[PDB]
RNA sequence: GAGAGUUUGAUCCUGGCUCAGGACGAACGCUGGCGGCGUGCCUAAUACAUGCAAGUCGAACGCUUCUUAAGAGGAGUGGCGGACGGGUGAGUAACACGUGGGUAACCUACCCAUCAGAGGGGGAUAACACUUGGAAACAGGUGCUAAUACCGCAUAACAGUUUAUGCCGCAUGGCAUAAGAGUGAAAGGCGCUGGUGUCGCUGAUGGAUGGACCCGCGGUGCAUUAGCUAGUUGGUGAGGUAACGGCUCACCAAGGCCACGAUGCAUAGCCGACCUGAGAGGGUGAUCGGCCACACUGGGACUGAGACACGGCCCAGACUCCUACGGGAGGCAGCAGUAGGGAAUCUUCGGCAAUGGACGAAAGUCUGACCGAGCAAC
RNA sequence: GACGGUAUCUAACCAGAAAGCCACGGCUAACUACGUGCCAGCAGCCGCGGUAAUACGUAGGUGGCAAGCGUUGUCCGGAUUUAUUGGGCGUAAAGCGAGCGCAGGCGGUUUCUUAAGUCUGAUGUGAAAGCCCCCGGCUCAACCGGGGAGGGUCAUUGGAAACU
């Protein structure tokens, strides 16, 4: 481009947004409105509890669940590991992050924060999934 | 009114103060207009460092400084100055 | 001696107005990204005393308290009918 | 509630007082202005009570001197 | 002089606005009502952030009247409009604060707390 | 100023996705010894249970209670402070902020320096005593009383204004002198021996201090927002403000802004600075400091040097609280703390010893500013 | 002198009361065994798992960090991936279907002139804290303090004018 042109209109970056639009906004009951916050997790009410069929490549039954965000968002979300104390209207905790099998989750469920029971004998990557040591 | 004070610095339980030209409508942090020196008295003894000719000029102009700053500025022969140009 | 209050040159573009015109500066700033050299036509109001300055005719101003809600400045001269 | 009862009572008091001078002031021009309009000869008296009044009020906190020198010259071309 | 589809404005910030009476209550063949009287009603205006809303059906009380009330010594009150009060089944309001005056005939029929947050009882 | 993986049977381009690093007021999970230093509602400027945060002066004044005429305590009047300090950032796209300037259009209690002066009089009022108001806060009525409270009388204009000169400036104009006309001040307390010293009192100037206004330039997105304004633009008068000016009214004219983005819509406190980056730049505006704005929402004034006032007044509205049901009262975005919201972020602690501030002659009283301590591996 | 009989110093005693988190197919430092058998599950990307899995789960072992570790979310960088520094338009994305022309952008040689741009001297200011440099005190360090440096498409004045 010329620099007259450059100037006419400038350059205007590429846009960028989020992995996780969910977690990126709130609500506040008086207004009504979506409010635009940071959060790294959120709660939600299990509307919900499933199994769906992954992509083609692999072939499973992947648990997932519908989820009632705090901001009014419904949002489905993973089930990692193996086993749960889930069910419809369980309160849940969500964090971000995709599961590349299922194209419509974006989410995660956080294991020993909420209802979610913690893992049963987990001992290796132990924080992750939740559940405390083996004394 | 306008004042010569002292202000706070330094950690907790280790203070260490400036000498400062502060009206009193402003914060014991805040608004000043000139430093002329400054003090701490965790040595032995107490510690000192001064601006004689601002301060004295302060002081002149019209300043009014506060019981331990007048003790300072006894000890550093600056009100003692000032009664004489005065005189 | 005093200090001395700012003072600008330029251009008259209406003089449809009693006791009052307005002037035009044509500076020029470099753009702050891409550095060209533009144009920046700033203009201002300036007090006449006697309807003297005519339109197209450079001029120059000096500032004062405020004569009117827009005016600013004082017309001092007439340079180039 | 702290201490500012008594204030506010001040306040009302020096209201009232401060008001009841600002209009005698007032209606000391007023009767002036209107002795300039009817052409009396006592507009060389009534002028001296409206300077009176004016600085006596520029004493006591109701009129800036300022405001005191714009009223007395006012008056002034209103007389010479 | 309160009849059934007559209506009648909100005297509480209860969220209604304005009122049309469904029935009056106290009998078989009651035809009209007066202040004590309590009403059966829907809401036809009501504040847009209101408890209370559009079609709600309701019970209410008749707190003041152009065909007003009486007294034992002749002394007789009257009023420039028609207005009640939302209740529960108890006595008790629905909102929190009664507006314009009330009439000192409800003291009798118990509707204690809406004459005490009433500003005016006459 | 280091790159790596990934399209292909493989190859090179193009092009995107992801990773390698740094930083959080962070949260979740697992674990968990200590010390030091700092930070800790980013969301609901949502609602506030409770407690404490602005009082002070008896050396301004008169009462009242206890002191064998002493000191100490209660409510008075008066003065000073309450406009700082503290909190928050909602609104605000504009002289709000930053920077550079200007004010011959300005103001300034307290603090300094100077020139002067501080005379003689008057009428009340609280408090207090009775009265009605009855739950009593309130409130009204009669009477008495002091003051550095208030009033006006006496003199000065050094203030301001006009004339005459001089001088100078950037037009308006400003400085020095003289003259003219008219106006206005006050307060005493403490101590010494009428004279007094100290603190206060009144006028004028100058300085400092802070404040008010004005201008250049600059900093965010949309033109799937192109027209906007009518006291709007200017002028002659008048009024008005500390002061300039449409700030306001009348009258005269129809001008003025904009594609260099006006107007409108959305968003947002701005800055020093913070994180990152070879830099250019990007992103943020937490803690600390500065300017601004706000104080349940809206408006308006009074007082005062200073407010259109967080913990002041009036009114309207919303919201809540106590009532003996007659009527009153309130406003935590002060420090702690409660509920709710939330992914979530503190003890309903001690002291004014320090430092700073108000008041006071001083001790000293007050001070959730601040000093400290406490909780949290943030 | 609230802190506080706290800091701090002395002496007696016990190895005794005090280490976990993630990862280990490649990008990426770190490998075997068993169970499971496209199921369970993993997964930042490429992708693992269908009876011999260094990719699931456990055990052992090792590696990286360490009173922390890991994960999400946000910002920057790498990303020259909005290219002023610092990209492109024959086939990959993109030359409007083509022209006439208002506004703007740009513009031949040359004398004289100006000085808006530009270059330049001095002066002022750019608060403090902070970044950076030199010092110094906290058992060092963080931190704290002192001094300095720098920071403006900044402003006034004073010159040149080659170039626009
Ligand atoms: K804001
Ligand atoms: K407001
Ligand atoms: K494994
Ligand atoms: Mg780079
Ligand atoms: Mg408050
Ligand atoms: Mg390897
Ligand atoms: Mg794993
Ligand atoms: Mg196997
Ligand atoms: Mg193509
Ligand atoms: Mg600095």
């Amino acid at each position: 481009p010329t620099i007259n042109q450059l100037v006419r209109k400038p350059r205007k970056s590429k846009v960028e947004k989020s992995d996780s639009p969910a977690l990126n906004k709130g609500y506040n009951s008086f207004k009504k409105t979506q409010t635009n916050v940071n959060s790294p997790q959120k709660r939600g009410v299990c509307t919900r509890v499933g199994t769906m069929t992954p992509k083609k490549p692999n072939s499973a039954l992947r648990k997932y669940a519908r989820v009632r965000l705090s901001n009014l968002i419904e949002v489905t979300a993973y089930i990692p590991g193996i086993g749960h104390n889930l069910q419809e209207h369980s309160v849940v905790l969500l964090r971000g992050g995709r599961v590349k099998d299922l194209p419509g989750v974006r989410y995660h469920i956080v294991r020993g924060a909420l209802d979610t029971a913690g893992v049963n004998d987990r001992k290796q990557s132990r924080s992750k999934y939740g559940t405390k040591r083996p004394k | 009114a306008v004042k010569i004070r002292l202000k706070r610095m330094g950690s907790k339980k280790s203070p260490f103060y400036r000498i400062v030209v502060a009206d009193s409508r402003s914060p014991r942090d805040g608004r000043f207009i000139e430093t002329v020196g400054t003090y701490n008295p965790l040595k032995d003894p107490a510690e000192v460092v001064l601006k004689e000719d601002l301060v004295l000029d302060w002081l002149s102009k019209g300043a009014q400084p506060s019981d331990t700053v007048r003790n300072i500025l006894s000890k550093e022969g600056v009100m003692k100055k000032h009664h004489e140009a005065k005189n | 001696e005093r200090n001395q209050r700012k003072v600008y040159q330029g251009r008259v573009v209406s003089d449809k107005m009693d006791k009052t015109i307005t002037v035009v500066v044509e500076t020029k700033k470099n753009h702050p990204i891409y550095g060209k050299r533009m144009k920046y036509s700033k203009k201002y109001k300036a007090h006449d005393e006697n309807n003297t300055a005519k339109v197209g005719d450079i001029v120059k101003i000096m500032e004062t308290r405020p004569l009117s809600a827009t005016k600013r400045f004082r017309l001092l001269e007439v340079v180039e009918e | 509630i702290e201490s500012a009862i008594k204030r506010v009572r001040t306040s009302a008091n020096a209201n009232a007082k401060n008001s009841s001078q600002t209009n005698a002031m007032r209606t000391a021009i007023k009767k002036f202005e209107e002795a300039v309009a009817a052409g009396a000869d006592n507009v060389d008296a009534l002028y001296n009570e409206a300077v009176k009044a004016v600085d006596m009020a520029a004493t006591k906190g109701l009129i800036h001197k300022n405001k005191a020198n714009r009223d007395k010259i006012r008056l002034s071309k209103l007389a010479k | 002089m309160i009849q059934q589809e007559s209506r009648l404005r909100v005297a509480d910030n209860s969220g209604a606005r304005e009122i049309l009476t469904i029935k009056v209550l106290g009998g078989s063949g009651r035809k009209t009502a007066n202040i004590g009287d309590v009403i059966v009603a829907t809401v036809k205006q009501a504040t847009p952030g209101g408890v209370v809303k559009k079609g709600e059906v309701v019970k209410a009380v008749i707190v003041r009247t152009k065909s007003g009330a009486r007294r034992a010594d002749g002394s007789y009150i009257k009023f420039d409009e028609n207005a009640a009060v939302i209740i529960r089944d108890d006595k008790s309001p629905r909102g929190t604060r009664i507006f314009g005056p009330v009439a000192r005939e409800l003291r009798e029929n118990n509707f204690m707390k809406i004459v005490s947050l009433a500003p005016e009882v006459l």
